[PDB]
RNA sequence: GCGGGGGUUGCCGAGCCUGGUCAAAGGCGGGGGACUCAAGAUCCCCUCCCGUAGGGGUUCCGGGGUUCGAAUCCCCGCCCCCGCACCA
RNA sequence: AUUGUAAAAA
């Protein structure tokens, strides 16, 4: 009988762009948080000095995160629409903690990008040191194709609503998403809102007529862009790994479905596991179906070792795999020269190995996709060519052409990118 | 300095051929005799040894022994005293190439004085001891700290090395939006306090032999928050926060974040200077990516480029089976000068590539690193031996193939 | 610092108090040999530099003075060691 | 009234 669809949503944001405090209101607009849990979220944070994080401090929630109003591990909170269930995914607003925001733009397939609107905080996202790049290349990277922009920090001292931030908001975005994750111009939703107070998150605002259209939970609930339930033999990424009640593994379900007390096997390691619980999402279930964010507990022969950024797989029909590949690379901003032997850091869904260019194949073109006859000693900024490339360890992956979620990968040096890559052919 | 490129090849030579050079039993004695003994005293030593090997057992050993121990007997009278650098000799005899016998006996002085003493007779030669004429720079230490575990190891030359590494588990679930702080607190104020607290002992067990550092600093790379705690601890108090060359904020940890680390910390550590020659290769690589055109790539270009002016820098990867060749001409009375390597070589009638197949023949060969440091100086200004163990090192032989300049000029090519 | 005495050939030490009869006793050590397989006691030869014929050259700390002539006689310098004492 | 190392037993 009638199921609400389970998917997570993910918030991807400026550092400062008040990525907690949008998440705190929506599960309070949503009941999902009690008055009494408000009430004591505004003391805590009152008793400890920090007034401004009360809100925030529903989805900050170490010590470095709520002393400073942006978090630093990945956060996860439930929440429920008319239509869904949602698990709402904070990415961290620090940067070296690259790690918890691939997990959660992993979870994704919809990504709300929250710009803050606010001078200083708004024109300081675009720069190569904002966060906006860094999760614009993630998104991307992990699936997304319809963009949620949503202006933060909008009925602020130095932002009445301002039609021409807005305007530069949308300005800005077109071109900067378009350049450093190819998107197009279009499959961009914008709303204005306001995290501090909700304004335009459930309820119409009154300081802002000019925007009539829908508010975030009437929306959200109602778009119907998504792309989640993959049929095929089956195939769980793990995201995240920890113990709570026994030991638990999170992850996407990229490929079918796994019931309740069967076998799965992972990869390349081979090692034997049985389920012994089913949440999926956040709530229990016996039967859980392609496209939902698993979060299952296992029974191993190792449960601390356990490593993210392996697949699970079916036991079955176990699943590709490296460590020697060809690949189409891209190249943005190494900004001088790769030649053979160049190395980087790989990202593909929630792996970050070490890599290596064995010998360099062709060159391509951006158009038609055509390939040079001929051999090159280099490839350099703006050319796009075809490379082999060997892992440190082993991954195991699909192909672009097979699942591109498995497939398209991102050349990551210093906290900058340098190609988008797709694989092509997995050797051996 | 041209003439201690010359040296330093000589010496990585030597060092290699002195273990090639190996032969069976006891027959293959190393004798290093150190500054300033008494010739007498060591000719008589070995009269004593000659005396106790006209035993040893095993025919052909003996024989051969006693006629080792004889080359140095009677050379060693050729000195008037021992150099103020010593005398390091050795003697014994070789199968080599093809199966074949060769009887070696050498006898040299050091460039710089021998620091050592040695009488031993094994099968093979011992040349560690040729390693401390040329000496060091040092050697590093590098901690990488991440939120998932942390990694000690050391950077010599640009040879990262992983000496010790553990991970940590911490518990990633605290509540749904009515988050639990005791959840929160509990089981992670022991997690990050006992893990400051083992980065500690395992910076102490590893970066201290002795009573001192054995690295020559630390260089501290890690994600935020975990590193100032650990920089300013009293776990790490005394001895290592006394050497802390550099910090560095990373993006990830591990051997992913040693890299990184490395990345940022490149001009602090110095002079180590290898990873300065990284950084030259860098320099080299990002005038290749523009239009300027002062560089210059492979052996054609290269050398023409050298031929008709100057390089600021000549930059040449150690090892390296390319050689400078002059080969008169079949038809006499003319010749040509040709790089080959190992394969066209054998082809002794040619003496070429089997596409080209065009026939020489050889008079003399210099390899194309010694003909470099022999006129680097005459050709442009300074020259640069170089590693292959850096991401910078790796692609110049790879994708260059371990030979181009940086010339005073702007050049063109094919 | 002030004095006093010393520095010899590879080393140690005579001989220099006897200026021409000192290229320097002797010991130890080195080198060559016999000794009878090998050491190696013992003994013999050689042992400042240079030279084809016992020739040339240079020595007794460095450098001068006095003498026909000094390693040997007188002075200064450096260096060493020793007392006593202001200061080190 | 000296000193002498390394792979032999159907």
């Amino acid at each position: 009988a009638p199921k609400k669809e389970h998917v997570n949503v993910v918030f991807i944001g400026h550092v400062d762009a008040g990525k907690s405090t949008i998440g705190g209101q929506i599960m309070y607009l949503t009941g999902m948080v009690d008055k009494r849990t408000l009430e004591k979220y505004e003391r805590e944070a009152k008793e400890k000095n920090r007034e401004t994080w009360y809100l925030s401090w529903a989805l900050d929630t170490n010590q470095e995160e709520r002393d400073k109003g942006k978090t630093v591990e990945v956060g996860r909170a439930y929440f429920e629409t008319e239509k869904k269930h949602f698990t709402i995914l904070d990415a961290p607003g620090h940067k070296s903690f690259v790690p918890n925001m691939i997990g959660g733009a992993s979870q994704a397939d919809l990504a709300v990008l929250v710009i803050s609107a606010r001078k200083g905080e708004f024109e300081t996202g675009f720069e190569k040191g904002g966060q906006t790049r860094e999760h614009a290349m993630l998104a991307k990277t992990a699936g997304v194709k319809h963009l949620i922009v949503l202006i933060n920090k909008m009925d602020d001292p130095t932002v009445n609503w301002s039609i021409e931030r807005y305007e530069e908001c949308k300005e800005k975005l077109v071109p900067f998403l378009k350049k450093v994750g190819f998107s197009p111009k279009k499959d961009i939703h914008f709303m204005p809102c306001s995290g501090l107070t909700g304004a335009n998150i459930k309820e119409q605002s009154d300081f802002c007529p000019w925007y009539t259209g829908l508010p975030f939970i009437p929306y959200l609930d109602n778009l119907p862009n998504f792309n989640r339930s993959i049929d095929g033999p089956i195939r769980l990424p793990i995201v995240d790994k920890y113990k709570d009640m026994g030991t638990v593994v999170l992850g996407k379900l990229e490929s079918g479905s796994i019931c309740k007390g069967q076998q799965l096997v992972m990869m390349p390691n081979k090692h034997n596991v049985e389920v012994l619980g089913i949440l999926s999402d956040d709530v229990e279930t016996d039967t859980v179906a392609p496209g939902e964010n698993l979060k299952i507990r296992l029974k191993g022969i190792e449960e601390e070792e356990i490593l993210p950024g392996f697949i699970l797989c079916d036991p079955n029909n176990l699943c590709h795999s490296g460590r020697t590949f060809d690949a189409q690379i891209v190249i943005i901003e190494h900004k001088s020269i790769i030649c053979p032997g160049y190395n980087a850091v790989l990202h593909i869904h929630t792996c970050i190995e070490e890599v290596e260019i064995t010998a360099l194949i062709c060159l391509v073109d951006k158009k038609s996709g055509e390939k040079s006859k001929t051999r090159p000693r280099f490839v350099k900024q703006d050319q796009v060519c075809i490379a082999r490339l060997r892992t440190a360890g082993t991954i195991c992956l699909e192909t672009f052409k097979d699942f591109p979620q498995m497939g398209r990968f991102t050349l990551r040096d210093e906290g900058k990118t340098i190609a988008i890559g797709k694989v092509l052919k997995l050797v051996p | 300095a041209a003439d201690r490129n010359v040296e330093i090849w000589k010496i990585k030579k030597l060092i290699k051929s002195l273990e090639a050079a190996r032969g069976n039993g006891t027959s293959m004695i190393s004798l290093i005799i150190p500054p300033k003994d008494q010739i007498s005293r060591v000719a008589k030593m070995l009269a004593d040894e000659f005396g106790t090997a006209s035993n040893i057992k095993s025919r052909v050993n003996r024989l051969s022994v006693l006629g080792a121990i004889t080359s140095v007997q009677q050379r060693l009278k050729l000195y008037n005293k021992v150099p103020p650098n010593g005398l390091v000799v050795y003697c014994g005899t070789i199968v080599t190439e093809e199966g074949k016998e060769k009887k070696v006996n050498i006898d040299f002085e050091p460039f710089k004085p021998i620091n050592t003493s040695l009488y031993l007779c094994d099968n093979k030669f011992h040349t560690e001891a040729l390693t401390a004429l040329l000496s060091d720079d040092s050697k590093f230490g590098f901690i990488v700290i991440d939120g998932s575990g942390a990694l000690f190891g050391t950077l010599q030359g640009n040879t990262r090395e992983v000496l010790h590494k553990f991970t940590v588990d911490l518990p990633k679930k605290h509540g749904r939006g009515g988050q639990s702080a005791l959840r929160f607190a509990r089981l992670r104020m022991e997690k990050r306090h006992n893990y400051v607290r083992k980065v500690a002992e395992t910076a102490v067990q590893l970066f201290i032999s002795g009573d001192k550092v054995n690295v020559a600093g630390l260089v501290l790379a890690g994600s935020a928050d975990f590193k100032t705690e650990l920089s300013q601890s009293d776990m790490f108090d005394q001895r290592l926060q006394s050497k802390v060359l550099k910090l560095v904020d990373i993006s990830y940890g591990g051997e992913n974040g040693f890299n990184q680390a490395i990345e940022l910390s490149t001009e602090v550590l110095s002079n180590v200077k290898f990873i300065q020659e990284k950084k030259l290769i860098g320099r080299y690589f990002d005038e290749i990516s523009q239009d300027t055109g002062k560089y210059c790539f492979g052996v054609e270009d290269t050398l023409k480029a050298l031929e008709m002016g100057a390089v600021e820098i000549l930059i040449v990867y150690e090892n390296l089976d390319i050689m400078r060749y002059v080969l008169h001409c079949q038809g006499t009375e003319e010749e040509k000068i040709l790089y080959l390597t190992p394969e066209q070589e054998k082809d002794k009638s040619h003496f070429t590539d089997k596409e080209t197949g065009q026939e020489h023949e050889l008079i003399e060969s210099m390899p194309l690193l010694e003909w470099f440091a022999n006129n680097y100086k005459k050709f442009g200004a300074t020259l640069e031996i170089v590693t292959d163990k850096s991401q910078e090192g790796s692609q110049f032989v790879k994708g260059f193939g371990g030979i181009g300049g940086i010339l005073r000029y702007r050049v063109d090519f094919q």
